[PDB]
């Protein structure tokens, strides 16, 4: 349980963009989604929903 | 030295034939390019992290 969790919370996620793969006409705005991505500190670890 | 070829015209003459028949063959199998191997040569990595 302490093993699999370390791995859900402390984990990188992907996810597109906006535009760039083939977008609909006129769009305007290209920019990139930033999911989750790791914990950096000792503190951060400790709060982990176990 | 010379002066041996001057009462020797004929074997000065097939020295000069042989180097002009030896490279003239070269200019039919010589590499042809504008310049040579030049530019240091390179090693790239590409990774990708998607996402």
């Amino acid at each position: 349980d302490v093993i699999t969790a370390i791995k859900a919370q402390n984990a990188q996620v992907a996810a597109g963009q906006l535009g760039g793969t083939p977008p609909v006409k006129g769009q305007q705005l290209n920019a990139s989604i930033i999911a989750q991505t790791r914990l950096t500190s000792t503190e951060e670890f400790g709060k982990i929903l176990l | 030295m010379p002066n041996f070829f001057i009462d020797r015209p004929i074997f000065a003459w097939v020295i000069a034939i042989i180097i002009m028949l030896a490279g003239g063959l070269a200019i039919l199998k010589l590499p042809v390019a504008q310049y040579p191997t030049i530019a240091p040569p390179a090693v790239t990595i590409s990774a990708s992290y998607p996402g």
